[PDB]
């Protein structure tokens, strides 16, 4: 016989009501860094690597 | 040798204090336990300088912790650096602050002056090389506003010779976080003229201004806040631990800083401040340094001195760098803007070197500086309260503590010679 | 530590505290049975055992209302103390509620206030519910805050109550039992918060997609409101403000002491998904007329006070952009002598659900107190209503024969008209 | 970061819409539900986890066109509060749908799109869609302008209307309704597009090979016109033209707005694999007198302004060969007042195809847009039209019993007179 | 050592500023991560000329990228070299200029020009000697037209001294890509003339013949089309950059070829441009050169000097080269073409030799001059513009950004001036 069934309301209702928290926005943004700044861990890396590829390499 | 004890108002003074001691802990390198973990001898040279040993190696520092209810008390005592205070170092009151000067000044005041007195001579008297005091206060608030005053004028009468240097969060020009605040500042200022030798003003509005201008932050808290007024205030203390080509103590400071006995308030300012991608990028020398400490967008406060005129100014710098090099900076920033300083003080500015910088900088300044831009700020907070004057009515919530109308134009006559005062001393 | 009471009368005030304290038992997480599977001192008791006790007492006329508690699942949590009923209520009328009936009990419930502020070690501030309209309300509630007043003088006095609508009445003589309590009110009460039921109908119908509500979804938009108001001493926060800071604030004048509630966002559990829900967002429908727990228009008046309290992750930087935002609006009008204008509280603690709630699971929600001159737009009608009925004499003769002396009526009239020029006088710009 | 609203009035405004969104969905890869299986800020919001909401709102006097959505398989992406329907509509009476209906609703609907452009940051630009022989389409858009144009000034409001046909038509009240609403945006639109019915067909007839058009393919190729117009906003490209330099480049002086348009290729899917199209070929195509969509002679019509805009493989060394061939043509006679007349937009984007689509897979294609004298013979017809009607009085007392004021007439026909004759000034030499 | 700022303006200018970095970062040879990689010790002399060097071992070009809309700094972010440039430098409004010269002047140019200059003095003073500016701009009215104009006056304003060298893409007469240019080109025509110094004009359509006849490109493409401008600028400061047995700098340059303040406009020329596939059989010797700077083909400025007459000449070449060749060649080429020079002045042609030639090339070439063939465009323009103003269509834009219409006519006056003085000096 005829095969005919979908239940998009509950789909839509259920859902709705649990996943409902928006906006996360996570402040998670440090300041401690800007005041000891990383410049001198981005130079330790390309000295590192200028020194591998020109000596080693 | 000398020492300095540290004194904490109620909500904005003890979470800038923890953060404060954090910072301090970071520099000294005071494990969380309270035990020294650092790697140079030169940090226990004048360790004395804010902390006390204790018998078994673990420093405790001079700092004193006072609110009127314990909801922050809490906060602090269960943050990560809660542990380093002294367990009987804590007094707090038993009712709520109410944020209402007069009520905090006279009706707990009185209250708690008497025990808080008591615990601040443990430390006052146990310090053979004493000098300084440093305060921790909101204008805007309740139990800094009133009684940090009340603080003030007690120690001032028991100890006129010590040096009573405060610092000072001002309520913001668009929008502050209280509606009384006008009241509340105008009452304050009165006492911290006669009392206080050394006022420093630092303002919430400037400090997002700063995080969105050059930190880039996207949501600055109040601990990056915090971290920007703990930078500066303690690089001011830096000399007095540290060895230097060229020192510049507190009372060096106020003697260069101060002209005369009223004008004394001062701003504030930190260098080198860049952001998470542009530092990379930057070529950090003096004349960056000097760039920035001068830069109309680096000042904690919400002032411009373009609109005035400067008085006397200083800079204090730490790292090892050339002393010839300083000179000259400052010597051409001096020739190059002589219509923002006075010709009735030759030799505006003042400079001071300390040989070891913050750690991950390898060179850092802090900026103090007097001026006539001050009276825009009083400008604000007399026009706010000239609207509250019809507001006297609203007085009655300050005459039912105790208080008297009268005081009020007493406070505002005082404003308004302030006021006079800093437009003569333009000319 | 510091310490709350709340007391309930008149039916409204006892549904009402039967949505707050099913509100906090979750929010805490304290089962009905009072064990568990914190912050309880700041309005629970710590009894020994496990077991808990909230610091309330229930104090209505008729048995029916208490009675639901009684046998209801709330049973094992309140004290056989705090279920104080009577015998015979006082049936919509002010005068017998308050001298016929009112002392025959008010004895009996100030003891037991008594008995639990023993226990109070930092009792700073006092709640209560009422309903304007209703006799026992507002006769007994006028009687206990008098009394209540000299017992401790110095010591807040909080009152939430329900407003009569401004086209929905469900008493009669209900004018009559609302400005006899105002007049009582204005002389003891440090600050009464004004809600009405059409708007929270209208609120209803709108925001949330309830074809057809019923009082316990006004009560729980209320507990909500309660809940946000009280979550500044309960909870660790960036800003906390005291009761006396609200005292302080939100009243910046003599008399004056009626400001209305806002709560912001009241949205379905279907729509939030598709939006945004920004603080900037949730602010903005604050002002917003249409979300007013008060039916008058802001337009009709200006702005003297606000104070808004924000219960989630909002970071301190957004809501200063938030607050300058707002005033740029021409829409909303500010008296010159308020330049302030602003009250701020950050709280960290989320807003609180119930299981089959009518309400999305928010992950931010801002509650706010604004005290304005269009409350003056309610006076004026609850004053034509009084004097229409009295001219012709309605119902004096059921009054006098309860206790009422005539001359009484014409005392309260002109208070309510001394309210009304004091509010006018305060609106003129000066 | 830059950020366009669109607003859809009437039976024939949403019809439009529903293919428009169904096209944006497709081209930027988003499912029916708004989860992805960008430049998505320019026409979408990002509302957490991972939905999508539209920059759209959908109003019409009667709930059947609006209805057909929240039934259609796209009701999950849109926002329900988005979605306004009205009760009854204007019966295609502009008195009826400009006063004693369009009020109602009319707050309501400039609520809603104010509300959304408060998280429309960089925002300058509408999109409005009319149908002008409806009376709800010419109504409710002249008091829709009239309330936009006072609310925020100096903003681009552009508008995408059809315009009756020359003969085919579907309203006997169709041209009173075009001449009260021509008076109305001659002075509240910025600058309005339109095309007629009657040309679409044609087009769709000869060029595409399609026997009997529906609405929906119509449709479909309106939807083209504007992916085209709003394709510099989204994407990179070798000259980008924004939404000012349409509204500098396109007009000589204030009521001359009024443009045409032209899309090329409009070869069919099967038709198309034969030729390769190259830039001169599709850009002789856009000068036919038959390609344009508005049935106006081109010989009458003296230009003095262009706008070419490209998309697909496109170099700007074929373009400048192009439009420099363009203009030895003598036939196409430009204004001695108009010497450059040309701007151009070249976007690496290739157009887009739909399943079940009407529209051939194109590598590259152009689309047209401007401003011709040709539109003073439409006027002429519409006036015509009017004259005939009114002068024995044949449907007056229609719109005068619906509020309106029967000496409106008059000023509405010397309102285009006027207009005639600025078209006459202006295309004639000096 | 003597350095120059650059400053790029709208979507003309930072395509062509990103093809002349990456120009200029091949000539020194730095990585596109800022790293040096080169071979040659002679990139180090004055490798501080067009670089600021930051801590680390890393260089940022002086570079200023200006715009009001973020979709040209969003495309050169995303190109190859965009890490190389200071994220600060970056200063863009949020808002398409509409290309009103009225609109991009005073309405939105008065408030970003505040911000820009600040930025422009941040490098202007963080170099040891300035000696002049380098601006890139077109005169399409929105921002590199109306702002560039306005950004030129409040520098030239600041520095008098500093040569204020612009290079301007004239609208393209025959085809180009809005009606409202000749406007904007009076306009723009009418602040240049006055302020700046030097003035550089390119034609699109002779960059196109150029590509189709010399270049043989099948579809001449933008980059290239940059390219070729990109080459004429580093060979004109390529003498600043590297040795050579004749210097010749700016002011040599301007001071030579420039007989009066209003007549210096330039017409420039590139060689040897060669085919792809015919660059092996070609015998490059100094002829050669000349013949291809002197072929009114190679010239990029669509004005046949043929039909006018030559003022000035200037010469510049790169690599290894003997002195009698240059000096032969252009007498020569001076002597037989006495019908395309003035009478008055001896020796019209000067001369210079660089040592280092560019990447790829053996020898090359850089022709820039003065003639009267100018007088073409001006009158092409005026005329176009003389239609609009006459019908006063488009006007009603500039009309709301508040330009009267007595401008118009101030600045026809002095294009028709510029005519006039052109027409009387050609005899
Ligand atoms: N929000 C809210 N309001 C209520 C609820 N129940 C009653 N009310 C309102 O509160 C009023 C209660 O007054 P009454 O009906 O007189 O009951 P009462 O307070 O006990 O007074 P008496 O029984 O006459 O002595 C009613 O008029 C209602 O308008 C409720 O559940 N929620
Ligand atoms: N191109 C196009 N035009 C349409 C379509 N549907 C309606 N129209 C036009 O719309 C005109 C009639 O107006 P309506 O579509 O009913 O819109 P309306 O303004 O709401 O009319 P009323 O509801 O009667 O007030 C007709 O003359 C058509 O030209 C469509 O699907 N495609
Ligand atoms: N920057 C900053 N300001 C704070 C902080 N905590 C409180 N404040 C400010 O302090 C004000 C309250 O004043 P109050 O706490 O009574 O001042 P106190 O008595 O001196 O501590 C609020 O308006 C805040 O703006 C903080 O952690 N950082
Ligand atoms: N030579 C060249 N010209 C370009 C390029 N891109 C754009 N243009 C031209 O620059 C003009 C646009 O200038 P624009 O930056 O908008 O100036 P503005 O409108 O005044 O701000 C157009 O007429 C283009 O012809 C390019 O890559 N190369
Ligand atoms: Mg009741
Ligand atoms: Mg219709």
């Amino acid at each position: 016989q005829k095969t005919k069934t979908g239940q998009l309301a509950k789909e839509k209702h259920e859902a709705k009501v649990r996943n409902m928290v928006h906006g996360v926005s996570t402040p998670v943004v440090s300041e401690i860094k800007d005041c000891l700044t990383y410049r001198t861990l981005n130079e330790a890396l390309d000295r590192a690597v200028r020194t591998r590829e020109l000596q080693v390499e | 040798v000398r020492e300095i004890v540290h004194i904490q108002a109620g909500q904005c003074g003890n979470q800038i204090g923890a953060k404060f001691w954090e910072v301090i802990s970071d520099e000294h390198g005071i494990d969380p336990t309270g035990s020294y973990h650092g790697d140079s001898d030169l940090q226990l040279e004048r360790i004395n300088v804010y902390y006390n040993e204790a018998t078994g190696g673990k420093y405790v520092p001079r700092a004193i912790l006072v609110d009127l209810e314990p909801g922050t008390m809490d906060s602090v005592r269960a943050g990560q650096f809660g542990q380093l205070f002294r367990p009987d170092n804590f007094v707090f009151g038993q009712s709520g602050a109410g944020n209402n000067w007069a009520k905090g000044y006279y009706t707990e005041g009185q209250e708690l002056c008497e025990s808080i007195l008591d615990v601040i001579r443990k430390e006052a008297e146990s310090c053979d090389c004493l000098q300084g005091f440093q305060l921790v206060h909101s204008l805007g608030g309740g139990t800094g506003a009133g009684l940090g005053t009340l603080l003030l004028n007690k120690l001032r009468e028991e100890y006129p010779d010590r040096i009573l240097s405060t610092y000072s969060i001002v309520p913001s020009p668009k929008v502050s976080d209280t509606v009384v605040e006008p009241y509340n500042c105008t009452l304050s200022v009165h006492q911290l003229v006669e009392s206080a030798d050394e006022v420093f003003c630092i303002d919430n509005e400037a400090l997002y201004d700063i995080c969105f201008r050059t930190l880039k932050l996207t949501t600055p808290t109040y601990g990056d806040l915090n971290h920007l007024v703990s930078m500066v205030m303690s690089g001011t203390t830096c000399a007095l631990r540290f060895p230097g080509q060229l020192n510049s103590d507190l009372r060096k400071l106020a003697v260069n800083l101060v002209p005369f006995p009223r004008l004394h308030f001062f701003i504030v300012g930190f260098a080198p401040l860049t952001s998470r991608g542009s530092q990379q990028y930057r070529a950090l020398t003096v004349p960056e340094l000097t760039s920035q400490l001068f830069d109309n967008k680096n000042m904690m406060a919400a002032c411009d001195p373009r609109r005035g005129v400067y008085l006397t100014a200083s800079a204090h710098f730490r790292g090892r760098m050339s002393s010839k090099e300083v000179d000259e900076q400052m010597l051409n920033i001096q020739a190059r803007n002589t219509s923002y300083f006075v010709e009735w003080i030759p030799s505006n500015v003042k400079s001071a070197i300390c040989d070891i910088p913050p750690r991950g900088l390898k060179m850092a300044a802090t900026f103090i500086g007097n001026t006539t831009a001050f009276r825009e700020l009083f400008t604000r907070v007399d026009s706010q309260f000239q609207k509250m004057y019809a507001r006297r009515a609203f007085i009655h919530w300050y005459v039912n503590e105790g208080l008297e109308t009268v005081e009020f134009d007493e406070a505002r006559s005082n404003m308004t010679d302030l006021i006079q005062e800093y437009e003569m001393y333009e000319t | 530590m510091r310490e709350v009471i709340s007391i309930h009368v008149g039916q409204a005030g006892v549904q009402i505290g039967n949505g707050c304290w099913e509100l906090y038992c979750l929010e805490h997480g304290i089962q009905p049975d009072g064990q568990l599977p914190d912050a309880f001192n700041t309005f629970f008791s710590e009894t020994g055992a496990g077991k808990h006790v909230p610091r309330a007492v229930f104090v209505d006329l008729e048995p029916t209302v208490v009675d639901e508690v009684r046998t209801g699942t709330y049973r094992q949590l309140f004290h056989p103390e705090q279920l104080i009923s009577g015998k015979e209520d006082a049936a919509n009328n002010y005068a017998r509620g308050h001298y016929t009936v009112g002392k025959e009990i008010i004895d009996l419930t100030l003891d037991r206030i008594r008995k639990l502020a023993d226990q109070c070690t930092g009792l700073q501030g006092f709640l209560i519910f009422h309903s304007f309209g209703g006799g026992t309300g507002a006769g007994f509630g006028s009687l206990l805050l008098e009394r209540l007043s000299v017992d401790y003088g110095k010591k807040s006095k909080l009152e939430f109550t329900v407003y009569p609508s401004p086209q929905v009445s469900t008493a009669i003589v209900e004018p009559y039992n609302s400005i006899l309590a105002t007049h009582s009110m204005i002389d003891h009460s440090d600050c009464a918060f004004m809600v009405d039921n059409e708007a929270l109908y209208d609120l209803c119908r709108r925001a949330l997609d309830i074809e057809r509500p019923t009082y316990t979804n006004l009560n729980r938009l209320i507990g909500q409101v309660v809940s946000s108001l009280t979550a500044s001493l309960r909870f660790d926060g960036a800003l906390n403000v005291d009761f006396t800071e609200f005292q302080t604030n939100l009243v910046p004048y003599a008399r004056i002491h009626f400001p209305i509630c806002s709560y912001a966002p009241v949205i379905s559990a279907e729509k939030a998904y598709h939006e945004q829900l920004s603080v900037a967002e949730i602010t903005n429908s604050l002002f917003e007329p249409a979300n007013m727990m008060v039916k008058c228009d802001p337009r009709h008046g200006k702005y003297m006070a606000c104070t808004l309290l924000y219960r989630g992750d909002v970071v301190p930087k957004d809501v200063s952009a938030a607050v300058a935002t707002i005033k740029t609006k021409r829409t909303i009008q500010f008296v010159d002598w308020c330049p302030t204008g602003f009250k701020m509280g950050i709280n960290y603690q989320p807003p609180t659900v119930v299981p089959g709630g009518d309400l999305a699971k928010v992950q931010r929600a801002v509650c706010m107190l604004a005290n304005t001159t269009a409350i003056a737009e309610a006076w004026s009608r609850l004053d034509h209503k009084f004097d229409l009925m009295y001219a012709k004499r309605a119902f004096v003769h059921w009054y006098v024969g309860e206790g009422m002396e005539e001359a009484e009526f014409p005392e309260a009239r002109e208070d309510l008209a001394l309210l009304e020029k004091d509010y006018d006088e305060v609106a003129a710009e000066s």
